[PDB]
């Protein structure tokens, strides 16, 4: 399922809380080409080991911040990280990247979502939609 | 030699003077909006962001420090000139107990000549509260020509400092290796600057200041006293004043130092004639610290292998609980200017706070203790300076953490361990802040409610539930017994604040024992609460500058950003700069309470007039003990009562203070424009006004913009602090000049 | 959760996707602009509402708009 | 004194509320097409002139009143 | 119709330059639904809080521009 | 009485300025052309595009309350 | 030097020079003719 | 019979009592006497200080009308020279740079030509290019 030696860390007070065992947590895994020091999003510096790594964080934003640090602040750029959502029951949901291609570059087979066929100035007036559970952008 | 320089790195030309914003790449392009102006005045002296080369940054810092030295020299020379030409110093010297000091004269143009009040001796001018006259009298000044020569020398030194900056930047710029000789710098600055400075001042005092002050205190007129060089030229006068000077320098080299006991004493206390410290005590003091500093030099290995190494000491002091210990700190403090700035700012601010709290208890200058206005002004001024410097330390430390902190070089060292249990530190500190505020301010509110309800026996007072500071009383008792018991060769106590007799000069109390009771307990613990809260704010700024559970990437956003957005419920004021902005107000609050406590206690329990019988009548009588326990007492017996002298100042020589008083009450209120509002409203208003100016075809090319969020907060806090401090300054000066 | 809408004035500069810290936005093929790509918000339940995408948009008015709505644990960005 | 202060403060609160709820009306219940070219629409047309002349009168009062008070002081 | 160097007035009714005048920097001839590119001397509010400049170029449709020259 | 009545006039015109600009700009302005879509009371539109920070009409009322209190004082 | 002339012509220098000029005019006039409440 | 509550300062007992002790504003020793003389012709209240009457009457024209004309002339001069300099520099290649670095030659040339600002203003209004049309000004969405 989820495999990888955890990075050598001394432990900090900024880690997980009861939400991890009550609501959900997040896992980030990546392949490191050398055991080297990186920065915990929760505070402190830890060494990551050669090969597989696996880290548990409390928020998706922390996982993506770690991914950004891995992609930007290392000359052997780490582009292979994967972010999953881990539920208390045991279900693991693959989150990032969605289809294996980074969202920055366009990839075929994606579906447009939230796209409106008009411009921002063409939204309906509120008075024409009042007393209905709708908003001008929702229409 | 470890000297290494580069010749003519930057040509001296005037072209870049005509292109403002040249330093910044984002500003040198040219202004399109008004914000370009505000950025230009804000990113000017931030050399670290301008360039990535550390050597260039260090060179710029060196020359900028030369420039600040030149400015301070110009200020000192101006002070000496204005004390030499537009002052009654020569008049005051003959009659120091009947003439008020004055060194500012006002031109009569629109009726401001009323400010030229009668300072005694037929002189009309603004009374000064800096205490320069007492310092000059202690230094041995007797004529205005010497002051004029001092001013000329100060101007020459300022010009020399300016030339030094120009030379050491535009011509011969030091190398990076030169700047990182921290061992050599520390040796030369401990032995060559502090030790040598103390030795030179001790020599000046012994060979100049003591004879002149001894003749002055006896009753000799200033004009009769021999000029300072005549003592050196004819040592007969020096031997007459001090017999041991007949022995010459022989006992110094034979360790027969005791013969010098007459002019190198250990008396302690105050001089009865002037109310200041004994100059012999100060002479042995500055000599001893000179010897100590020269010995403290020669400690760090520089060029001959004979000395300690800072890195070895740092990496050798590690323990079980701290992992790597003090490892990597040497590279932190030798590669980042901001960490050095933070440490130095904190230590220096605490140092001026110590100066303020120690200069009033043992007044070192003649006739300074009896000039209550000068005492209060000096205490409050250096108090405020210390507070500002401490806040600046708290700021520039967070700047270092955001910019110069590198996780690679900090693994299991003390910095990383600090970054690991930061939540525990902040939580425990927050709890202690809440506990201190609750219990102390609740004692205050509880006393208020008990007094308002007609139950004074349920209060927290000396008559009611005591709450006595037993530990402070015990240490006062110990320090009162110190002469003879634990300091056998001392003659009197370090100061009369701890205890002893009442030293009073010219029928005015100079120093009498300062008793601590229930009110002192409450106020000291209130001080502790306020200080711990300010420390909490600044520590949260420093520790959480890199990231937090809310925003995990604040380091990439920078050090000075307004927010992350309206998401996550709202992320306003999360940057370290915002923590500094919030800590400035709490520093203001704490220091205001400190100066208020000092002023009221000084007026109520020490200052006053002594009768020929010996009875002491205080400025505000003994009302501090029974009034400072309720907030209503602070409001009525301190603010309302003592503000009479500043509200009734119109029509007299003190009118300016009154005006300035109101001025403060204005600017504070004005600041609430910027703190309470946001920039979108002002942007829309500017849109409407721009339409107005456009209708007449008078629209400006530089598009006007509302101030940024960070700029708005900065302007608000600046005008707020200015208004509050000016109000307090006017109130204090009027009250202290109106209490004799 | 918050709502994210992309209007037909998008030029496909992909700055909004890069600026998003919680991976809410995506780049899908299109034909209305020269770059032939438009932004999308499939993973909109993870959006916090930091408006970084709006800040990144260079059009005369934002071709991407964020309307804050119902607040969840994810929307508040809580770690507890 | 109490009655005057009380009813004047009440009047100020009500006068603020009138403008607040009028702005709420403009946000919610205002239909531009129905009230086309009438006085309500004409208000939003020369609103820039309204705000500019109001800013001018406010600044003109404030500058020369504060100046007189400070001059007398 | 609108070519290079054409001074045009903007009628988008929500852009920063509504009623202002700009010049046609380029026109793209394809199925693009906002093909005209107009640049302006003034800059808009675009940018993070504290930025010293905005954006002086935008894309418009042909129908929302009035030729002035 | 002359000076204080003119000061009261300044306060009235300034409070009216704040409330009126809020009411008229509630629908939208150059900084926020689509404010009506966001409702009457919203916090801001983020630090982008200049900073926003109290661009809503509710914020105009909140600012005008201070001037109402000052004029009443 | 051209650079010095350009620096002297910048906004703060011009604004402060004009302010000192106006202040000197007003101060000298008030010295030589003080207390002018109205045209008598 | 106008201003029955305001008496001439030349006879008001409070003004005459307080004018002996008038302070000297400048270094001139008799500035207070000059002020007392000059203010003795005004209209003093019961407390003896001069009051300015502004209702349009020409007997008290010195209180408002003359300073009003003076200030209006000076302010029009300032506004006109500023607007002319702005419009002049607007045709150059770097109008913003000349906003922060003042073109002192052109600046002074406009400085010295502002004394005829009323004639220039009326000619501007009649020429029609003093005021722009409403359709030529950028406006915010309604
Ligand atoms: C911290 C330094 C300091 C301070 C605060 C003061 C403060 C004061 N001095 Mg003083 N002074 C100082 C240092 C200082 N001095 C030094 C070092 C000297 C020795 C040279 C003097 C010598 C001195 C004399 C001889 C006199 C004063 C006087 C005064 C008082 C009147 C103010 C004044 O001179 O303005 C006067 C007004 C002006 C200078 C305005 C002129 C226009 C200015 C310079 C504008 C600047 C720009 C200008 C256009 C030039 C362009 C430069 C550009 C290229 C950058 C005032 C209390 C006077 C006094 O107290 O008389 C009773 C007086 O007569 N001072
Ligand atoms: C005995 C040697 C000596 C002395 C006295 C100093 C003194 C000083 N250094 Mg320094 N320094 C030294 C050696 C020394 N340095 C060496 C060897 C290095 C290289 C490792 C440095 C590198 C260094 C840096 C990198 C910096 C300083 C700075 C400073 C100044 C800090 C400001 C201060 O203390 O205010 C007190 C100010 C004064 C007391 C005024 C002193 C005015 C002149 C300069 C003193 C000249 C004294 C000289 C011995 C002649 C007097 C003898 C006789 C005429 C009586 C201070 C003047 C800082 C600075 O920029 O200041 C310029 C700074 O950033 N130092
Ligand atoms: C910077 C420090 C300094 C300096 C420059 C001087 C300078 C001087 N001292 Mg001196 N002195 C000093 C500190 C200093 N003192 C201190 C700290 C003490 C106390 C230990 C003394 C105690 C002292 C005595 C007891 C005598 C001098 C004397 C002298 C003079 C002749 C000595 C000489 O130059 O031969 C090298 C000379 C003017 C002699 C003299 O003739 O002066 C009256 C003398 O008898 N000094
Ligand atoms: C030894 C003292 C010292 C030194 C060398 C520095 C050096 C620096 N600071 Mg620092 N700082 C200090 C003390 C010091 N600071 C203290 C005591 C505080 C606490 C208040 C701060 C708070 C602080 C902040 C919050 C910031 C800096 C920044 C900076 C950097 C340059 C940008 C800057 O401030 O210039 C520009 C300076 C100004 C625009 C100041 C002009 C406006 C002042 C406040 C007006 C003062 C008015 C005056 C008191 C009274 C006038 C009255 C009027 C009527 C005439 C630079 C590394 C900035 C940075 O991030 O750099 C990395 C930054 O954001 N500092
Ligand atoms: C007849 C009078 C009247 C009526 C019917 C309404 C009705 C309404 N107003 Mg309105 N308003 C009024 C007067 C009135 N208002 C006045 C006078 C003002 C100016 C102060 C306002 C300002 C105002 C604003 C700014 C807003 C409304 C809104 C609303 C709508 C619902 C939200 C609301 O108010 O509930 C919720 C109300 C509250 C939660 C009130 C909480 C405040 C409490 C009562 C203060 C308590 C003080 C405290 C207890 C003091 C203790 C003292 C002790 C220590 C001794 C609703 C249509 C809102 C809207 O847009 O909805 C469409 C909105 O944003 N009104
Ligand atoms: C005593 C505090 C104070 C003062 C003086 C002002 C003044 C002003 N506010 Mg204001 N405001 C305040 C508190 C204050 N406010 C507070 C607490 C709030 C609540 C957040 C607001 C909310 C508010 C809003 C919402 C609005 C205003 C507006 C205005 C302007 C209206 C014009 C006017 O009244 O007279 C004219 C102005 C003055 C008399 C002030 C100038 C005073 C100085 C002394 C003049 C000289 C400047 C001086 C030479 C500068 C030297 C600086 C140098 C030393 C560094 C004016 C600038 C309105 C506005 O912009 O109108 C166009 C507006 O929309 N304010
Ligand atoms: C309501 C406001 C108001 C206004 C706008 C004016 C306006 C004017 N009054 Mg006026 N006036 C007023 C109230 C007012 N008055 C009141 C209440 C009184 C009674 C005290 C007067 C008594 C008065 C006199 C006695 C005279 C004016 C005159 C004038 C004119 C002066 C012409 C000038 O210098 O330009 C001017 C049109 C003068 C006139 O006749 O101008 C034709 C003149 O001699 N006024
Ligand atoms: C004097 C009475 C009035 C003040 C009473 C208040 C005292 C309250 C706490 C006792 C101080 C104990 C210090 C021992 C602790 C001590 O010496 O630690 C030393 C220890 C490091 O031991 P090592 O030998 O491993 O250290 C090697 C070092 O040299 C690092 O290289 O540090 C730790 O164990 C972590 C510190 C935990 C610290 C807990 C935080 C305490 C915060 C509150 C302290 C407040 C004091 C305020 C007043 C000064
Ligand atoms: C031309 C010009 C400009 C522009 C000027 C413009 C566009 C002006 C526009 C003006 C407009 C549109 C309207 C003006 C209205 C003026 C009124 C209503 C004046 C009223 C006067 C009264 C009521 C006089 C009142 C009494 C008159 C009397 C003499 C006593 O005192 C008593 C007292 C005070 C009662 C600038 C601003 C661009 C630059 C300037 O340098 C020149
Ligand atoms: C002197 C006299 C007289 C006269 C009087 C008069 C003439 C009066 C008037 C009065 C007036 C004339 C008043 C007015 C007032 C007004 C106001 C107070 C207003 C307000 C408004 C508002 C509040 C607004 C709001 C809104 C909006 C904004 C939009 C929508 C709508 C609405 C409306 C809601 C007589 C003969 C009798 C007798 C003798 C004496
Ligand atoms: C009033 C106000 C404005 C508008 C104020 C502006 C645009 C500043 C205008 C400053 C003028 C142009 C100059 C005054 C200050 C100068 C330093 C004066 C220099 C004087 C010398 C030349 C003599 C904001 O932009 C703002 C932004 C964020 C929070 C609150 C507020 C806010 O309260
Ligand atoms: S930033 Fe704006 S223009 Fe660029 S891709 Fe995103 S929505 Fe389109
Ligand atoms: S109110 Fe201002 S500071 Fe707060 S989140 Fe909105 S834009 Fe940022």
């Amino acid at each position: 399922e989820l495999s990888g030696q955890p990075p050598k860390f001394g432990g900090s007070t900024g880690g997980l809380l009861s939400k991890a065992n009550r609501e959900e947590k997040y896992a980030i895994t990546w392949t490191s080409a050398s055991e080297q020091v990186f920065e915990m999003p929760t505070g402190g510096a830890a060494i990551m080991n050669e090969g597989e790594n696996l880290l548990y964080l409390a928020r998706k934003e922390q996982c993506l911040a770690l991914g950004t640090q891995l992609r930007t602040k290392f000359k052997p750029k780490i582009q292979d990280y994967k972010i999953y959502r881990v539920y208390p029951s045991g279900e693991v949901q693959y989150l990032h990247p969605a289809d294996g291609v980074f969202p920055e570059k366009v990839n075929e087979g994606r579906e447009a979502q939230g796209t409106k066929t008009r411009r921002i100035g063409q939204n309906p007036e509120p008075v024409t939609i009042k007393f209905s559970g709708k908003a001008p952008y929702e229409v | 030699a470890k000297v290494s320089v580069d010749n003519n790195p930057v040509p001296t030309s005037f072209e870049k003077w005509g292109k403002p914003g040249h330093f910044d790449r984002t500003l040198a392009r040219g202004p399109k909006t008004t914000t370009w102006i505000w950025n230009l005045h804000a990113n000017a002296h931030d050399f670290d962001s301008q360039t990535s080369d550390l050597e260039d940054v260090s060179r710029k810092i060196f020359s900028a420090h030369f420039g600040h030295l030149a400015v301070v020299f110009v200020w000192l020379s101006g002070m000496y000139f204005h004390g030499a030409k537009f002052s009654n110093y020569e008049g005051w010297l003959a009659d120091p107990t009947h003439i008020k000091p004055s060194a500012q004269v006002v031109w009569p143009i629109v009726g401001q000549g009323i400010l030229n009040g009668d300072v005694g001796g037929g002189f009309h001018g603004i009374q000064i509260t800096s205490g320069l006259f007492y310092l000059w009298r202690a230094s041995g000044f007797t004529d205005s020509y010497q002051l004029y020569c001092t001013a000329i020398g100060g101007l020459v030194m300022a010009a020399l400092m300016l030339f030094a900056g120009w030379f050491h930047y535009h011509v011969k710029a030091p190398k990076l290796e030169w700047f990182q000789n921290v061992e050599s710098m520390m040796n030369h600055h401990l032995a060559g600057l502090l030790g040598l400075g103390s030795l030179g001042w001790a020599g000046h005092q012994i060979h100049v200041s003591m004879p002149i002050n001894k003749l002055l205190d006896a009753g000799v007129a200033p004009k009769d006293i021999p000029l300072p060089h005549e003592f050196i030229l004819e040592p007969s006068k020096m031997a007459e004043l001090y017999p041991s000077f007949a022995q010459g320098l022989t006992p110094f080299f034979t360790l027969n130092w005791g013969v010098y006991s007459d002019f190198l004493t250990f008396k302690g206390g105050l001089n009865p004639v002037t109310g200041g410290l004994w100059l012999s005590d100060t002479a042995h003091h500055h000599l001893a610290i000179a010897v100590l500093f020269i010995i403290a030099g020669h400690m760090y290995r520089t060029n001959w292998g004979i000395g300690h190494s800072m890195k070895e000491i740092l990496e050798a002091h590690k323990g079980p609980f701290t992992g790597e210990g003090h490892k990597g700190l040497y590279e932190i403090l030798t590669t980042s200017w901001h960490a050095q700035l933070a440490i130095n700012l904190a230590l220096l601010g605490s140092l001026t706070i110590i100066v303020a709290q120690h200069m009033y208890a043992m007044p070192p200058y003649p006739y300074q203790a009896i000039d209550y206005a000068t005492q209060l002004s000096l205490f409050t001024h250096h108090m405020w300076i210390g507070g500002f410097l401490i806040v600046g330390a708290g700021a520039h430390g967070a700047i270092f953490m955001v910019r110069d902190y590198d996780p690679a070089k900090n693994v299991n060292n003390l910095l990383d361990r600090m970054l690991r249990h930061r939540d525990a530190i902040i939580s425990h500190l927050n709890w202690v802040c809440i506990f201190l505020g609750f219990h102390s301010f609740g004692l205050y509110i509880h006393n208020d409610t008990m007094r308002a309800l007609g139950r004074p026996q349920d209060m927290f007072s000396d008559t009611a539930i005591q709450l006595q500071p037993i530990f402070a009383q015990w240490v006062q008792h110990l320090h009162t017994l110190a002469p003879g018991a634990t300091a056998p060769n001392a003659l009197a106590t370090a100061s009369y604040a701890f205890g002893g007799e009442t030293i009073a000069v010219a029928g005015k109390v100079a120093m009498m024992p300062i008793t601590l009771g229930t009110a002192d307990f409450m106020v000291h613990h209130i001080h502790a609460f306020t200080i711990h809260v300010t420390a909490l704010i600044l520590l949260k700024g420093v520790l959480y500058a890199r990231s937090s559970r809310l925003v995990p990437d604040k380091a990439n956003l920078g050090f000075r950003f307004p927010c992350d957005g309206p998401g996550r419920g709202g992320t306003c004021q999360v940057s370290g700069w915002d923590h500094v902005f919030l800590g400035l107000f709490w520093m203001y609050n704490s220091l205001s309470i400190v100066i208020f406590h000092f002023s009221w206690k000084m007026q109520s329990d020490v200052w006053g007039t002594v009768s020929p019988d010996g009875s002491v009548t205080h400025v505000t009588l003994g009302n501090f003990a029974q009034s400072a326990i309720t907030i209503n007492g602070w409001l009525r017996d301190f603010l309302w009562a003592q503000a009479a002298n500043v509200i009734n100042s119109y029509g007299s020589a003190l009118s300016a203070y009154g005006i300035m008083f109101l001025a403060g009450h204005f600017v504070f209120a004005f600041s609430l424009m910027f703190l309470f509002s946001g920039r979108g409203y002002w942007q829309e208003l500017i849109e409407s006004i721009v339409w107005a100016h456009n209708k007449l075809n008078v629209a400006p090319a530089i598009q006007p913009r509302a101030l940024s969020i960070i700029q708005g907060r900065a302007v608000g806090v600046a005008h707020y602090l200015l208004g509050g401090i000016v109000t307090t300054w006017a109130f204090f000066l009027a009250r202290s000049l109106s209490i004799g | 959760s918050h709502s994210v809408k992309i209007y037909d004035t998008c030029i496909g500069c992909t700055q909004c996707v890069r600026a998003c810290p919680l991976d809410v936005l995506e780049m899908v093929p299109w034909d209305g602009c020269k770059a032939a790509q438009i932004a999308s918000s499939p993973r909109t339940e993870d959006c916090v509402g930091c408006k970084r995408c709006e800040t990144a948009c260079p059009t005369d008015f934002l071709s991407i708009r964020v309307y804050l709505g119902a607040e969840t644990t994810r929307s508040m960005g809580l770690a507890y | 004194a109490a009655l005057y202060t009380h009813h004047q403060y009440i009047a100020g609160f009500l006068m603020v509320g009138a403008f607040a709820h009028g702005a709420i009306f403009f946000v919610r219940d205002y239909d531009p097409v129905a009230n086309k070219d009438n006085v309500l629409a004409r208000m939003l047309e020369h609103k820039e002139a309204l705000i500019s002349h109001l800013s001018w009168v406010s600044l003109f009062l404030g500058f020369h009143t504060l100046g007189l008070y400070v001059h007398n002081d | 119709a609108l070519n290079r160097g054409d001074k045009v007035r903007i009628k988008r009714t929500e852009s920063y330059w509504y009623g202002d005048v700009g010049t046609v920097a380029s026109v793209e001839k394809s199925g693009i639904l906002y093909p005209v590119i107009v640049r302006f001397d003034r800059v808009n509010y675009n940018g993070f809080s504290g930025s010293a400049s905005g954006v002086n170029t935008n894309n418009f449709a042909e129908n929302e521009l009035e030729l002035v020259q | 009485d002359f000076l204080v009545h003119h000061a009261i006039a300044l306060g009235l015109h300034t409070t009216a300025l704040i409330l009126i600009k809020g009411a008229l700009d509630a629908r939208g302005s150059k900084l926020m052309p689509d404010k009506k879509d966001f409702g009457y009371s919203f916090p801001c539109d983020g630090p982008g595009r200049g900073g926003t920070c109290d661009i809503s009409a509710w914020d105009a009322f909140y600012l005008a309350m201070f001037w109402m209190l000052n004029t009443l004082g | 030097m051209d650079g010095l002339k350009s620096f002297l012509s910048t906004a703060p220098v011009m604004i402060m020079a004009l302010l000192t000029f106006t202040a000197g005019i007003l101060i000298e006039f008030n010295r030589f003719y003080p207390d002018l409440l109205f045209h008598p | 019979d106008d201003f029955a509550n305001l008496t001439p300062c030349s006879e008001n007992p409070a003004y005459l009592a307080k004018s002996k002790n008038f302070l000297n504003t400048t270094n001139d020793p008799n500035s207070g006497k000059i002020r007392a003389e000059r203010y003795a012709s005004a209209l003093c209240g019961p407390e003896g200080y001069p009051h300015l009457i502004v209702d349009g009457r020409f007997t008290h024209a010195g209180d408002f009308l003359i300073p009003s004309i003076l200030f209006l002339y000076i302010a029009g001069w300032i506004g006109w020279v500023g607007r002319s300099y702005l419009i002049e520099i607007r045709e150059s290649k770097n109008p913003e740079m000349q906003e922060v670095v003042i073109n002192v030659p052109l600046a002074i040339k406009k400085m010295l030509g502002g004394f005829l600002w009323p004639l220039a203003a009326v000619g501007e209004y009649t020429s029609g290019k003093l005021v722009m049309k409403d359709s030529e000004i950028p406006t915010s969405p309604r």
